[PDB]
């Protein structure tokens, strides 16, 4: 019986295939870890935002080239789709007095579709504002994050930029084989309008914030070709992502 | 211990609650743990004596008698406990009071005989275990008073546990001191006038090795009355404190001890031979002790000895000799001090552990012995008979404890503990714990008193400052530190995702003790040398675990028991194996475990009651080790692992090398005691397989694919895996997905072979394939199916 | 680096993690996609026929030009986009809000967040042992309770 | 510094149970540490019970190991999981964790 | 489990980190170091289970 009820231990098993989750999720989810040792809240905002959170809290305001520049999908003179999560910046900032510490993942919605463009995408904003917060500590945090991101494989740049709500802007910008060199996320020193018309007293608080692109994040550390695959979800594509 | 709060109220009484008191203890970082009243409540019960004690009797072991209070008319009144002697002073519950156990005082005649009204004794009252029976007070009671009031029985023993530094707080001196120190309050202590010798200059008395015993005080006092009755207060205190009231001399060394710290013990000078030698015992030497048997004496053990014989266990214990009998006259008081490093091991070894070792071990102030010896000689002729003799001290300048100077830095202390607690409220806090300090500018200097054996360094130093101030009112703030992130590899894989994982696959986690029956895991693993562990918990709790296995089928057995076997339990946790190689003893690695027997899934109205078979286990792990970690590369070949089925069983691969098992465990180990129906089980060495693939996004192709199904035709003794396995090697660009999804045998196939239908898709990236391209590439597969094996046609 | 506070975040044990949910739909056998918050309005109304939705003005294209109501319509497309390709039996889910025009929300919407799937084809794709039968209501519902606060309540789930 | 220590743990037990009190900041004696304290909690079923202890780091301990207690300072705890977990979610018989009743597994789902 | 990854999730934030010990231990590090040493009621108190005179 022992012989003679021997099987093939090598035939496959019972189960459903696994499932992962698909590539921005998981870049996602990496970040939030990430941040999450820093002690940086999870928070979210509305994706149909208003003049006021979008642009002109953030010190656009209106007659900024900006609003055309995000390649804004407006719905009236009034109703917009969030541009960035940095809504939330100036949404967090009035309901609690600093010493904040927050991200805070979206998705933001434009207007072009391109290689390395899609009218949605998303975002992740990060926030710190408390008496003590500077230039060196911003660049201080993103180095040691993108360290960790890439785990250093790439060749990134930190360059000087322009925010209307930040300054000192700065990007930073990662070469991956293409191409080249990529837009990945975007920050600054919060602006003192922005402290201002948000209630913060800039001459007590100071603080520096950031947007990334995921998809961007995605694309370079798995090398997709191609942004606009991130949403066409190809069962095929998606897999290899498990 | 255990004391009585109005005996520390004695010597210090805050205005504060019972509950308050307790509190406030326990902050002072010796933990309260228990709080009785010494009796059981009622009213009406009062002191008054029995004048007339008449007969009787007409009822046989009764005495009929004439009672008398206060508040006249005499109260007649019935009793037969039969110690109810003539003019006896006596506690006695009145015609209407109320017992514990709340029973009616009531009048009614007892045998035909007077009516109500109990006389009392000390059980019939709350305070537990009888004397004979009817309590028996010390003559001059108030005729007429409550014995609530007499005896002070609105009173708490109040238990407490003592971590062994600060051993100063193991009398009740201590404890009052330390309760003094917090409420600001000054100590009142008992009046304590030293004796005055009156007989002979007494006895020969050498220490042999001062270093473990530097001061001994010795006090002959001749002629006492032994069989003296330890009177009530005494018996009373002593009791409150959580000891058996035994003796009279035994009992006087308890009470001096409980109150002052100091463990006395006395002799029988008639039976000491030329002098007591203090000494260390020679290696083996002998010696009876005060219970029955003997003990062999290592020679770093202290011995209060005589000239030619040991006597008793150096600040620990006695001998079934030398202590106190039914024909001693006189005896010697030892109250010494001994060096706890040459007290510490000792009681243990031989598995004892008294009063005295206790208080030995952890430190007794060596500027108490005095005090204790007057305490001890006054309370003694007081009690019993007899005259007193010489303190005979026999002290060492040098090996008596050594008191140091700390010096305590304003910086180190708001440093340590982060919170300014004012110059002028720590020199107090410091003086009145005991000490002798100078305020020296950003700095104190502290002298340690002698009864404090746990200040040494200066941290010992803001212990105190702290547990004074208030713990409660030290405030809290948050700690200020840099945020780095801390190295992240997206490529390791976390257990609790597995957790997770497999628990979504139907499992229930368990946790199962890492050491198991040594006699069970050897059904097990046989004969597999276990690491042992000598004096467990038990027999059967003895063998470090090689398998979670054995706490695995341990753990469904125990259910199996409670009527409900349907079971699916994994475990994570180490294995010790026994390696001459490992960092010490045993190879300590992590491991996954996890066993799943009977129903496939429970009673379900659409789904088959199929029991669960091994590739139920296979893809459950499959599932795991996997398209979580990378797959593809394990493989599972078969293997005999003693305890579990050869035919269906294998060996986990992964390129190359084993990381675990899986089967279902062999029939005859499932009948050893181990319960119903086949059982699953796997083990993971978990290190080896917690790290998976991260990904590169690759082409993906917007040609159309093609499938091939191929009949391979092959002997019984060629593995399944293998076949696939083989197909995408010579696999190359491309076909992109090979699938077992059929096997056939019998009927139309070679018996002893079997049919395996595979289907090959193909894609490229390229090109949409060409008709022949296809047959080609479907050929190299066909054609190096039967380099290995053979091939491959029909099913 | 940054000095700061090490303060703590204020948890709660019976708040659910979508994470967690994600995984247990994973561990089912589900694939997360993110499909476009903005659909095509011709077949939005096939699904959701009449309850009708937040229109975009100048739109990307007017496939894309109307804000879901739901996953569903992203969700099928995904299935179709797939199936026409030509991997039939797709089983995946997605979360993400939907925008329902509410006059009593901010703003005209009411975006919520959903969870969404679709499963189709067969059970356990082709195998040697197991049943070749296609996907049926059960299975979705076994899923469901298995999500279902199983990870919670559960058993006030009325279906 | 120890007010860190104290800060520390309100705020993890301010977490850990949702503010079922009561609770103890009250001190102790590890050899390891100085000063050093313990919690203790309640929650009925009876008396206190010991669920952490904890000190700033014995200065010996610190140079036992390599680091200078002149220049720094440090907090330790030990905590104790199933009476943690005992207390938490009103587990009675603590013994009950390492029986494995599959009845008393399942409500912890 | 749960309170632990409970608990790891409270600490994971402030920055803390995960290490291990083996579980078998010795002298030197379950108590000498740790300020102990040898002859100090902490060893046979802690209730202590001994594989010889130091593992
Ligand atoms: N599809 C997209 N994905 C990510 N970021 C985008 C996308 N479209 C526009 N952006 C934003 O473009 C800004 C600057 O990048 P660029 O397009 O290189 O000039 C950043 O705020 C990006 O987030
Ligand atoms: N793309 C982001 C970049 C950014 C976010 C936040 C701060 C600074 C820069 C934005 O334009 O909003
Ligand atoms: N083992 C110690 C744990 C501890 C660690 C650090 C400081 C204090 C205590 C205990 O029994 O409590």
């Amino acid at each position: 019986r022992l012989a003679a009820e021997t099987i093939d231990v090598s035939l496959p098993g019972r189960r459903i295939e696994n499932g992962g989750l698909h590539p921005v999720t998981r870049t996602i989810d990496r970040i939030e870890s990430f941040f999450g040792e820093l002690g940086f809240t999870v928070a979210t905002g509305p994706e149909i935002e208003d003049d006021y959170h979008n642009f002109d809290a953030l010190n656009i305001p209106g007659h900024h080239p900006a609003r055309a520049d995000h390649d804004t999908f407006w719905f009236d003179t009034t109703r917009l789709l969030r541009t960035q999560t940095s809504g939330v910046q100036i949404r967090t900032m009035k309901a609690q007095q600093p010493p904040i510490r927050i991200i805070a993942p979206g998705r933001v919605y434009r207007n072009d579709y391109d290689q390395t463009h899609t009218p949605m995408f998303h975002q992740m904003e990060g926030l710190i504002v408390d008496t003590n917060i500077s230039f060196t500590n911003l660049k201080g945090t993103l180095h040691d994050f993108l360290r960790n991101f890439f785990e250093e494989d790439l060749q990134i740049r930190f360059r000087p930029s322009y925010f209307p709500f930040t300054e000192p802007s700065a990007e930073v910008d990662v070469m991956g084989k293409n191409g080249k060199w990529l837009e990945v996320l975007g920050c600054g020193m919060v602006h003192p309008n922005v402290l201002r018309n948000v209630g913060i007293d800039p001459e007590v608080y100071s603080g520096f914030a950031f947007g990334m692109g995921m998809e961007r994040l995605t694309m370079l550390r798995y090398g997709v070709t191609d942004l606009r695959s991130f949403f066409e979800n190809d069962l095929r594509f998606l897999k290899q992502f498990k | 211990m255990k004391f009585s709060e109005l005996w520390l109220r004695e010597w210090v009484n805050p205005a504060i609650d019972s509950d308050a008191l307790a509190n406030q203890i326990t902050m002072a970082g010796l933990e309260v743990d228990g709080v009785e009243p010494v009796a059981g409540s009622f009213h009406g019960v009062v002191v008054g004596e029995v004048v007339e004690c008449a007969q009787h009797p007409n009822a046989d072991k009764l005495r009929v008698t004439k009672v008398n209070v206060g508040g006249d008319r005499l109260l007649d009144i019935v009793c037969g406990a039969p110690n109810c002697r003539q003019g006896l002073r006596v506690a006695v519950a009145t015609i209407g009071a109320v017992l514990p156990g709340d029973f009616k005082i009531k009048a009614a005649k007892l045998r035909g005989e007077p009516s109500e009204g109990m006389l009392c004794s000390f059980s019939e009252l709350g305070i537990s275990d009888d004397h004979s029976g009817i309590i028996e007070l010390p003559a001059d009671a108030p005729i007429g008073t409550d014995i609530r009031e007499y005896l002070k029985l609105d009173d708490n023993t109040i238990e407490i546990s003592v971590t062994p530094n600060r051993a100063d707080c193991l009398g009740i001196i201590g404890v009052a001191r330390d309760v003094a120190v917090l409420n600001q309050l000054p100590l009142v202590q008992p009046e304590i006038v030293p004796v005055g010798a009156t007989i002979d200059d007494t006895l020969p008395i050498t220490v042999e090795a001062p270093e473990a015993c530097p001061r001994y005080l010795g006090r002959v006092v001749k002629g006492i009355n032994v069989k003296a009755p330890t009177p009530l207060w005494m018996k009373e205190k002593l009791r409150r404190c959580g000891i058996r009231s035994i003796d009279a001399v035994v009992d006087v060394t308890n009470y001096v001890l409980l109150e002052l710290g100091q463990p006395m013990h006395a002799f029988d000078k008639d039976r000491i031979e030329g002098g007591i030698v203090v000494r260390m015992a020679k290696e083996g030497e002998t010696l009876v002790l005060l219970d029955g048997t003997e003990a062999k004496l290592n020679a770093d053990t202290l011995v209060i000895a005589d000239h030619n014989k040991a006597l008793a266990m150096g600040g620990i214990f006695g001998g079934e000799h030398s202590g106190v009998n039914d024909e001693t006259q006189n005896v010697l008081l030892e109250c010494a001090f001994f060096s706890p490093l040459s007290i510490t091991g000792r009681a243990r070894r031989h598995g004892l552990h008294t009063d005295a070792s206790h208080r030995y071990e952890r430190g007794v102030d060596p500027a108490l012995q005095h005090k204790a010896m007057e305490r001890a000689t006054r309370l003694l002729i007081d009690i019993c008979g007899g005259e007193a003799g010489p303190v005979i001290d026999i002290t060492n300048e040098a090996t008596l404890p050594k008191r140091a100077t700390i010096t305590l830095r304003r910086s180190k202390l708001d440093r340590l503990i982060g919170h300014h607690i004012a110059d002028e409220q720590v020199t107090d806090i410091l003086r009145r714990l005991g000490c002798e300090v100078t305020e020296g500018k950003d700095e104190w200097q502290a002298v340690a008193p002698s009864w404090r054996f746990d200040m040494e360094i200066e941290e010992d130093l803001v212990e105190e400052v702290a547990r004074v101030y208030g713990y409660n009112n030290i405030p809290d703030e948050p700690v200020q530190a840099s945020l780095i992130m801390g190295t992240h590899r997206e490529a390791d894989l976390s257990l609790k995702r597995v957790k997770t994982l497999l628990n979504d696959k139907g499992y229930q986690e368990v946790i199962t003790y890492s050491f198991v029956d040594p006699k069970v895991q050897q059904m097990i693993h046989p004969g597999v040398e276990a690491l042992l562990l000598p004096s467990p918990i038990s027999v059967e709790m003895s063998a470090m675990r090689l398998s979670l296995w054995t706490g695995l089928l341990a753990t469904v057995v125990y259910n199996q028991n409670r009527q409900q076997n349907r079971v699916r339990i994994f475990e994570s946790g180490l294995r010790f194996v026994p390696d001459t190689q490992a960092p010490l003893g045993i190879r300590q690695d992590l491991m996954l475990a996890g066993v799943i027997c009977g129903n496939r899934y429970e009673e379900h109205w659409n789904l088959a009651k199929e029991t669960v078979d091994f590739y139920d286990l296979k893809g459950d792990l499959e599932s795991v080790l996997d398209l979580t970690g990378k797959l593809n590369e394990v493989e599972f070949r078969a293997e005999a692992n003693p305890a579990l089925h050869p035919g269906q069983s294998a060996a986990i691969y992964l390129k190359g090398e084993r990381i675990g098992f899986v089967g279902v465990v062999h029939p005859e180990l499932e009948r050893k005691l181990d319960l119903n129906g086949r059982t699953l089980v796997f083990e993971l060495e978990w290190n080896k397989l917690a790290d998976r693939v991260v990904p590169q996004a690759r082409e993906i192709s917007r040609f159309p694919a093609n499938r091939r199904d191929i009949a391979v035709v092959v002997a019984e003794n060629v593995p399944a895996a293998d076949i696939l396995s083989e197909c995408k090697k010579v696999g190359v660009n491309q076909v992109v997905g090979v699938n077992l999804f059929d096997v056939y045998r019998g009927k139309g196939v070679a018996e002893g072979y079997k049919s395996l239908a595979i289907s090959l898709i193909l894609q490229d990236t390229s090109r949409t394939l060409e008709e022949e391209e296809i047959a080609a590439t479907v050929a190299k597969c066909v054609e190096a199916l039967k380099e290995r094996f053979q091939a491959s046609l029909r099913d």
